[PDB]
RNA sequence: GAUUACCCCUUCUACCUUUUGCAUAAUGGUUUAACCAGAAAAAAUCUAACAAAGAGAACUUUAGCUAGAUACCCCGAAACCAG
RNA sequence: GCCUAACGAGCCUGGUGAUAGCUGGUUGUCCGAGAAAGAAUUUUAGUUCAACCUUAAAAAUACCCCAAAAACCCUAAAUUCCAAUGUAUUUUUAAGAGAUAGUCUAAAAAGGUACAGCUUUUUAGAAACGGAUACAACCUUGACUAGAGAGUAAAAUCUUAAUACU
RNA sequence: AACAAACUCCUAGCCCAAUACCGGACUAAUCUAUUGAAACAUAGAAGCAAUAAUGUUAAUAUGAGUAACAAGAAGCCUUUCUC
RNA sequence: CACAAACGCGUCUCAGAGAUAAUUAAUGAUUUAAUCUUAACCUAAUUAACUCAUAAUAAAUCCAGCCCUAGAACAGGGCACA
């Protein structure tokens, strides 16, 4: 008898919803973990230029063992013991 | 599916692994043929394995036949009376194995839907509660507006 | 014998009867039958609890 | 098993995995948390002390389970798939719960 | 703990007559407790396809109370199914006219929406005020404490409490009441 | 899903097609049986022969040549022309 | 109008398996990745190029990116560009098609009535088997199999209803 | 607080959804070559798999024992009556 | 009106109590005057609805045939006078 107009959530005229006690709860308590979570990222351990090239060794290294990893792509070795061992599909007691 | 199927509860065949333990397969047939190659993994397996195994449970009868077939079977039967065939056909050595352990191991019993993982007899030690158990009793013990 | 009762396998008709004997024996003397619990009397399904008493 | 169960002599359980022992095996179950009788009960912490309470249980049949059939379906998108599992079964009967005077 | 088979399993789903006092309660509380009872979900042993559910009888129906204006506001609705047989009811009317009615629509909204509803309906008993079949009072195992605690008036007072409570202030000896 | 138990309880808006989006009150089908719809080797890749050459003639070649294997549907107009 | 029950031009056979950018249909199982539109076009019911994407193959840097740097009157959210650092991606080569008729939500704007479940661009998002009773697009959620275990997420009735002035 | 998911732990694993297009691994049934000989194997081939075309043909239901259909009368049986 | 009927153009009958809305009053506090009061208590005067008195229905199982002011069928009323 009281209808929304059109489409429940979309439009000009939508279903009014309230919001929760559970919400501002919920909202709340992840609100207080980012604060928490700004404060750790206030201070740095080290300062800008004391990281600078800090570990460039490891990261170049890494690299080399990616690109290593992919020049090492080869058809595989073809074996004797693959085209020879096929014939014992015919195997008997005699 | 479940309500397709039949049911059972979860039991051992005469309390088994109660006083003690009784291996449930009693024999074990198989039917190969020398010369067909389907047959061919049961062929290697009976010349290795089936000996070895034969000594590792005494209680199982073992059954070899050559015979001329095309798909070589094996025919498992229990002490439940129950016989379970299964085909060996065109499989390895170790897979074959693999197999006949299961049947070694397996009960008898059907396969299908257990209704509940457990099964007691006399679940209820201390007692099993009934709308009483916990209520209180009263003095003469009157109903609640019966008068003395 | 796992899982059966006593009166499952033995069938005897009487057990009042047996108790009483069993009782003197015992030198203990007369089970009384009191009412313990109730409900409904006056329905088609009622539930009774009938303790014994002994002294 | 990463299951908790209710326990008892003389019983059954059913297992939904594999376990490495022979047919026939006794095994300890190590981890208990309830141990009860008419007039009393002990209760862990959340654990009981190896010393206090011993069940030992039978490894009695290897098995696997009936087949379950799993399909996925999606409407007008000719997308089934029908995959039927089969699961490897352990029963164990549970053989006898000790339990010893020490406790303090 | 020793039963034969039989007892034991008579014992356990055996139904229960459970006696509600309704004098000055909310029909709203009642029908929660009732409705409980009525679905058998005070029994640990409870399933849905076990028939387990308990007779409730619930008596002085005709003395609810209502918290609010709610007698005025609440507004039972129904239709004969008659071109115009539209009919809302004030509660107040609805009342006045049948006294288990508020009670027993409350209960039958609040029970599931299920075919069992109509069952356990069945099992409800209820009484305006205080007059029961014999029959039905014989069933009795226990009576549910009231959901409300009703204040007393006044004159409910004991001249001890009247005077163990303070004056707390002073009226002046010209003024007059 | 289950369940001692057929129902009763609980959970799920047929299927194709078409669409931004279909339980749709958009399309098609009473049902059963039998019939009823992806086809080609230029370049490519893969496997192999022989290799500054390869192909059982004719060609191609600054690692190529030769061979093999990998590929591209079904039903339907109103018409038009001749006899 | 009529010319053998359909004549804006008969019927039958052949041309004929006419031709349809248009509709319909297109048959075993399981696994790996996986796509919303820039350009022309008698073109917008379609094609062919780009950009994405797929299958192989060669490589080397790829995103992320702090200063420094990019306009003349006023001018925001912010871009561009790049070391470090966190990661494993990106680029070429060889083969390929599909797709190119788009919805809502938030944001900046335009048109309209500071109308539309309206229309036209730009940035972002989504298209649960959980929640918002029902629900495409809102919210939670790196979609495997079996358990008669466990912890969590989003989430369920919104407040007020007040005016004495001798 | 609790209760509540394809999220996350737990015990095991065969260890992570999908439309158009694309890649892969398997395979039903036929035939041929050799096996095989209570119904198969390794190859090679194909008219190689139908819950959807107002699909074709046959057969069956539903609507439905429904709509609709018919013979003037008696008698001694071909004689009288009535139209 | 050419069936013994059906029929109108003809004939007969048709209702009590309670409840309210708007709006009027009486008593009377917050605010010792006043004030009908989303103040109490009793209250009065007051539309239509709408409920309800009251009316109607109300004997479980003979039923072949045959009749009917009963009827599509099935049911239903008659069948001892005479
Ligand atoms: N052009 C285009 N169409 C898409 C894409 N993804 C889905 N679609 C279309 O969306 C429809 C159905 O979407 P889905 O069933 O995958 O949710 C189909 O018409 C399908 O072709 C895309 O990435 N590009
Ligand atoms: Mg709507
Ligand atoms: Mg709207
Ligand atoms: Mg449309
Ligand atoms: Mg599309
Ligand atoms: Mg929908
Ligand atoms: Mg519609
Ligand atoms: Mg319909
Ligand atoms: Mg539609
Ligand atoms: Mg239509
Ligand atoms: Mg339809
Ligand atoms: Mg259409
Ligand atoms: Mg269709
Ligand atoms: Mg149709
Ligand atoms: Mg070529
Ligand atoms: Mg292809
Ligand atoms: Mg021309
Ligand atoms: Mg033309
Ligand atoms: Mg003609
Ligand atoms: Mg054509
Ligand atoms: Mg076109
Ligand atoms: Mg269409
Ligand atoms: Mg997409
Ligand atoms: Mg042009
Ligand atoms: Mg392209
Ligand atoms: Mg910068
Ligand atoms: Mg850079
Ligand atoms: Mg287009
Ligand atoms: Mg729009
Ligand atoms: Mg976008
Ligand atoms: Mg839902
Ligand atoms: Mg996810
Ligand atoms: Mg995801
Ligand atoms: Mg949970
Ligand atoms: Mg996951
Ligand atoms: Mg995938
Ligand atoms: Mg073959
Ligand atoms: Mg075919
Ligand atoms: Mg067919
Ligand atoms: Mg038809
Ligand atoms: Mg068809
Ligand atoms: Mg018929
Ligand atoms: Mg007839
Ligand atoms: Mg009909
Ligand atoms: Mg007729
Ligand atoms: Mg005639
Ligand atoms: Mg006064
Ligand atoms: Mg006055
Ligand atoms: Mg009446
Ligand atoms: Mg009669």
């Amino acid at each position: 008898r009281n209808r929304i107009p059109g489409r429940q959530w979309i439009g000009k005229h939508r279903r009014p919803r309230p919001v929760s006690a559970q919400a501002k709860q919920n909202m709340i308590r992840r609100l207080e973990t980012e604060a928490e979570n700004q404060y750790w990222l206030s201070r740095p351990f080290l300062t800008a230029e004391q990281e600078r090239g800090h570990a460039a060794v490891r990261r170049a290294a890494a690299f080399q063992a990616l690109k290593a990893a992919q020049a090492a792509r080869f058809p595989a070795h073809r074996r004797l013991e693959e085209q020879l061992g096929h014939l014992l599909v015919t195997r008997k007691w005699s | 599916t479940a309500r397709g199927t039949a049911s059972r509860f979860l039991t051992s065949v005469l309390h088994n692994g109660l006083g003690r333990y009784v291996q449930q397969l009693q024999r074990l047939s198989f039917s190969l043929s020398r010369d067909a190659p389907s047959s061919r993994g049961a062929r290697e397996f009976v010349e290795r394995e089936v000996t070895d195994f034969a000594r590792r449970n005494p209680g199982v009868v073992i059954y070899v036949n050559p015979r001329p077939c095309c798909v070589p079977r094996v025919v498992a039967e229990y002490l439940n009376g129950a016989v379970r065939e299964e085909s060996i056909h065109c499989k390895s050595v170790e897979e074959i194995a693999a197999l006949v352990q299961k049947l070694a191991d397996q009960s008898g019993l059907d396969v299908i839907r257990i209704r509940k993982p457990f099964h007691t007899d006399s679940p209820s030690i201390q007692g099993q509660w009934h709308p009483f158990t916990n209520k209180p009793t009263t003095l003469g013990g009157l109903r609640p507006r019966e008068v003395q | 014998m796992t899982g059966k009762e006593l009166f499952e396998m033995w069938t005897i008709t009487n057990p009042m009867g047996l108790l009483v004997e069993e009782l003197k024996k015992r030198k203990i003397s007369a089970p009384e039958s009191r009412l313990t619990r109730q409900s409904g009397s006056t329905t088609a399904l009622p539930v009774y609890f009938v303790g014994l008493y002994c002294d | 098993a990463g299951h908790q169960w209710k326990v008892t002599a003389e019983d059954l359980i059913l297992i939904e995995n594999e376990l490495d022992v022979a047919c026939g095996e006794r095994i300890r179950l190590e981890k208990v948390l309830l141990v009860g009788a008419d007039n009393f009960t002990l209760l862990g912490k959340p654990l009981l002390g190896k010393e206090l309470v011993r069940v030992e249980a039978t490894v009695i049949e290897k098995t696997e389970s009936w087949p379950k059939i799993n399909m996925k379906f999606q409407k007008r998108k000719n997308y089934q798939r029908k995959r039927i599992t089969v699961n490897p079964q352990t029963v164990l009967r549970i053989n006898s719960i000790e339990i010893a005077p020490c406790l303090c | 703990s020793s039963f034969s088979k039989a007892p034991q399993q008579w014992a356990t789903f055996a139904r229960v007559w459970y006696l509600l006092d309704g004098k000055m309660q909310p029909p709203g509380k009642l029908a929660a407790m009732a409705s409980v009872k009525l679905q058998g979900l005070h029994k640990p042993v409870y399933h849905q396809l076990s028939d387990c559910g308990d007779h409730v009888v619930i008596m002085n129906t005709r003395h609810i109370a209502f918290s609010g204006n709610k007698w005025e506001q609440k507004v039972y609705s129904s239709h004969t199914g008659y071109p115009g047989g539209f009919r809302q009811v004030t509660a107040a009317q609805l009342h006045q006219k049948d006294p288990v009615a508020i009670v027993k629509l409350a209960i039958y909204g609040m029970l599931p929406k299920n075919l069992h509803r109509r069952t356990m309906m069945q099992r409800l008993h209820l009484f305006p005020d205080e007059d029961i079949p014999e029959d039905i009072l014989k069933n009795l195992v226990e009576e549910l404490p009231q959901p409300r605690k009703v204040p007393r008036r006044l004159d409910e007072y004991t001249q001890e409490e009247i005077e163990a409570f303070p004056r707390v202030w002073s009226p002046p000896e010209d003024y007059r009441l």
